[PDB]
RNA sequence: AGUCCCUCCCGCUCGGGAGGGAGGCACUCUGGGGGGACUGCCGGCGAUAAGCCGGAGGAAGGGGCGGGCGACGGUAGGUCAGUAUGCCCCGAAACCCCCGGGCUACACGCGCGCUACAAUGGGCGGGACAAUGGGUGCCGACCCCGAAAGGGGGAGGUAAUCCCCUAAACCCGCCCUCAGUUCGGAUCGCGGGCUGCAACUCGCCCGCGUGAAGCUGGAAUCCCUAGUACCCGCGCGUCAUCAUCGCGC
RNA sequence: UGGAGGUGAUUUAAAUG
RNA sequence: GUCGGGCUCAUAACCCGAA
């Protein structure tokens, strides 16, 4: 199936995976740009050193950051679109090889479908994703109430990084289609604000609700 | 060019395809009807499997020597699924690996080492590697990396 | 005739390799590291080979013996190995302040060990525990 | 339709139930009141030199202890 | 909390008092001193003596 | 690893590999001794004290990281069914032995787990890389026989020498394509073995057949801050035989 | 240092041994 | 109203499921 120039593929050059430059993948916001890694590299993978010191996840190439979020279950003490995903031994918990797999196809698949460099796609899904807005939560008479704040970039990040790959996990559970192709779908939606897309659709829910509560 | 130069599993399909031509080499009277070990379920789904495990068992001669029947039992074994209890590590049979190596005594490919195991012998050692040149030759019309080696 | 000798070391994997002048040939354990599997193993071996560049890559030949740990455990202390060993054998501070800037770990190594297992669900781990009900 | 930037400059001090809030005084880099410093309630880690993108500038956060 | 231990405190004070002409500025050399001049037996706690004692000569140079 | 000799392979040998012997202690490792980190250096906050916050250099930075060691006491907390011991009892039985049963019963309520409800998979063939420990009432390579479980001989080992010991998760190729199914493997029939004085009550293993509930879980509620949690197998204890456990890797 | 007065306020429900 | 489970040191109140 797969050739064998593919299975033995050696690179000459420092890009990503040795397939993807990011010299013209431009970031818009203003306030996202000093936390989307784009410096050149080529294999995604720095072993888990930035946890231990604050801030450092800021200097993590933003495709490990990728890698790293679908590397999980999904579903375990909350339910995403009206199911626990408890997956357990059959999860990508700490299976790396397996999730950059996936994210490599789901690449493949983004620029053949779109035409464009994958990277520039999924800046515009994170861009599209991320909240301005969201509330915090007080207490009255035995009743829970809403009150409006502000996020900070580095929130905004985790958070849409979070949302698109739980609905690239929803939308693979328990159906035909595979997880690469659920990613890159998700990815695509989220790139052209189709409420179809899990990530964009949260976006926009949360925004309204921290509105209504000034 | 040598047997370390080659990718493992190409070299056993291309080996079992030159197996098929001597006429030492033929699978026992049980072969239709038996697993390769405890810890499988289902039998072999190739017709012509016993050709891939007479060459696999080859090639480990090859690189690991002398080695006898209870070793490669080991290399053969594998995870069990046991229902409701959990997976665990078992040894695979004797039969089909001691029948390999009497057959492959036979053709003269390999020999025996008293107390130790069995050996390649030259004329073994001359037929792998050929099959792992010729692989090479053709591998590196698409991998130019490997013509340095 | 120069022969350089330099060692690695991560997580219970210990890697020692000898470099001198060659034609660009690399070896891990015998087999030509362009084979190597899978491709994550593969790029996490040919990094430093990448950044020194075509020219001194050409210009030298490799052998590494590594035993111990697993399969990424392998791949990161031959890493180690023959980044020191490009270092010493070329000589040079722009190749060694470029590894520096890339990862630093290439030339100083990985100190982290497993932590030992401690009573209450020992097997799974130090510092996971049983359930705990009340009724 | 696409809010405003602002850039944190003082760091005050955590507020909120659980300690999760944190409130800032930020310069508004554009607009009608491009110049104007106010106070603003955070949520999620911020330094200084950090932007925010506020979706209107009229609201200043009262001040805490 | 790194707060210094008192007998530390008490036996560099005596150090240092009994001879102000020994113990500069320079850590190695009152690490030296501090290995000549008592009995102790663990390294850690030469280094935290010959740390305070070093710390002394500079407050006391300066005028404090 | 470099160096000398011998043998065998390849593209027939300019070159490239694999064994064996001579030789060496370089490298890895083993284990005795020593060095190294002190808020020592730099800039702020605080008082100019105690200290705190941020930088350099560094293998390591602020109890460096993980463990052992738990004050005066209390808890009439647990243990006389480990051993020691006061009183009260039995003392031809409540002491000492032997045989067969029982602790393994089963409308039902509960704790802690294992296996699943499938594609972030199941099957079939092929390819990779460990560490801790243990062995003479024993570990057993190697050969032969058997489809398997197993059976018949048996080198070496009182052990850095010989053996348990060529892990699984992972990677390649082919079949299955969202179905109570090539998912799941409970339950039961027939047959073959091992340990033991004894296998029905009441043991473990293998072959063919059989194919239950389960399609993600209400109110509630647990563990975890880094080589940690999740996921994967392995060693030892117990042990004649028997691990869904404990302690470790 | 330590005292005596005045005016304002007090974010659901929560019994028993 | 009956039965079962949650919550509490425990009971009552309160929450959930079922016939
Ligand atoms: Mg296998
Ligand atoms: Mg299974
Ligand atoms: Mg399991
Ligand atoms: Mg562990
Ligand atoms: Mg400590
Ligand atoms: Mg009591
Ligand atoms: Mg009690
Ligand atoms: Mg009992
Ligand atoms: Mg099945
Ligand atoms: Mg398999
Ligand atoms: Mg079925
Ligand atoms: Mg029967
Ligand atoms: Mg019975
Ligand atoms: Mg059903
Ligand atoms: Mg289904
Ligand atoms: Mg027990
Ligand atoms: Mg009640």
């Amino acid at each position: 199936a797969k050739p064998l120039s593919e299975r033995f593929f050696i690179p000459h050059e420092i890009k990503v995976m040795g397939r993807w430059s990011t010299e013209d993948v431009e970031v818009r916001d203003p306030s996202l740009k000093p936390y989307i890694n784009l410096e050149p590299r080529l294999l995604p993978h720095t072993h888990g050193r930035h946890a231990k010191k604050h801030f450092g996840k800021a200097n993590v190439h933003i495709v490990e950051r990728l890698i790293n979020k679908i590397m999980r279950s999904g579903g375990s003490h909350y339910k995403v679109a009206g199911h626990f995903m408890r997956r357990e031994h059959r999860s990508l918990n700490s299976k790396k090889v397996k999730a950059y797999e996936v994210v490599k196809e789901a690449f493949k698949i983004i620029e053949k479908r779109t035409g464009k460099n994958p990277i520039q796609v999924l800046v515009w899904a994170i861009e599209n994703a991320a909240p301005r807005e969201d509330t915090t939560s007080v207490m009255f008479g035995g009743i829970r109430y809403h009150v409006a704040v502000d996020i900070s970039p580095m929130r905004r990040l985790d958070v849409a990084l979070r949302n698109i790959a739980l609905g690239a996990s929803a939308k693979c559970y328990r159906t035909k289609m595979s997880f690469a192709e659920a990613l890159a779908e998700e990815i695509i939606l989220a790139a052209n604000k189709d409420p179809k897309s899990y990530a964009y659709s949260k976006k926009l829910e949360i925004e309204r609700i921290a509105e209504s509560s000034r | 060019a040598t047997v370390y130069d080659v990718p493992g599993d190409l070299l056993v399909e291309r080996v079992a395809q030159r197996l098929k031509e001597i006429p030492e080499i033929k699978p026992p009277e049980w072969a239709p009807f038996v697993k390769t070990g405890r810890h499988k379920e289902r039998l072999p789904e190739q017709e012509d499997w016993w050709y891939y495990r007479v060459a696999s068992i080859l090639r480990r001669v090859y690189l690991d020597g002398p080695v006898g029947i209870e070793r490669l039992r080991t290399y053969y074994g594998g995870r069990k699924n046991r229902g409701h209890a959990p997976e665990r590590f078992y040894k695979a049979g004797g039969s089909i690996i001691r029948k390999a190596l009497q057959q492959l005594e036979a053709a003269g490919f390999v020999e025996k080492v008293p107390g130790k195991g069995r050996v390649i012998t030259p004329k073994g050692r001359s037929f792998l590697d050929k099959i792992a040149t010729e692989l090479k030759k053709e591998l590196e019309e698409i991998i130019p990396e490997l013509k340095k080696y | 005739m120069r022969i350089i000798q330099t060692t690695g070391k991560r997580k219970t994997a210990i890697a020692r390799a000898v470099i001198r002048e060659g034609k660009g040939r690399v070896r891990i354990n015998g087999k030509p590291v362009e084979l190597v599997e899978p491709e994550i193993a593969r790029f996490t071996i040919l990094e430093p080979l990448i950044l020194a560049g075509e020219e001194i890559w050409n210009s030298v030949d490799i052998d590494v013996k590594v035993q111990g740990g697993g399969f990424m455990g392998q791949a990161e202390a031959a890493r180690i190995a023959i980044a020191r060993a490009l270092v010493e054998w070329t000589g040079d501070m722009n190749l060694k302040e470029k590894f520096i800037k890339y990862d630093r770990t290439m030339l100083v190594g990985d100190p982290r060990r497993t932590e030992p297992h401690k009573p209450n669900r020992s097997t799974k781990g130090p510092r996971a525990k049983r359930q705990k009900s009340y009724r | 339709d696409e809010g405003y930037p602002a850039e944190v400059i003082e760091i005050i001090g955590r507020t909120g139930t659980t300690g999760d809030v944190t409130q800032v005084k930020v310069r508004i880099l554009e607009g009608r009141d491009k110049g104007r410093v106010i106070r603003r309630n955070v949520r999620g880690p911020v330094r200084v030199g950090d932007i925010l993108i506020l979706r209107e500038t009229e609201r200043e956060a009262r001040e805490i202890k | 909390g790194k707060i210094r231990q008192g007998f530390i405190k008490r036996v560099a004070r005596e150090l240092f008092n009994k001879y102000p002409n020994e113990f500069t500025r320079d850590f190695e050399h009152n690490k030296k001193k501090v290995e000549e001049l008592t009995n102790v037996t663990s390294k850690k706690i030469r280094n935290r003596i010959a740390g305070y004692i070093t710390k002394l000569v500079r407050m006391k140079e300066e005028g404090k």
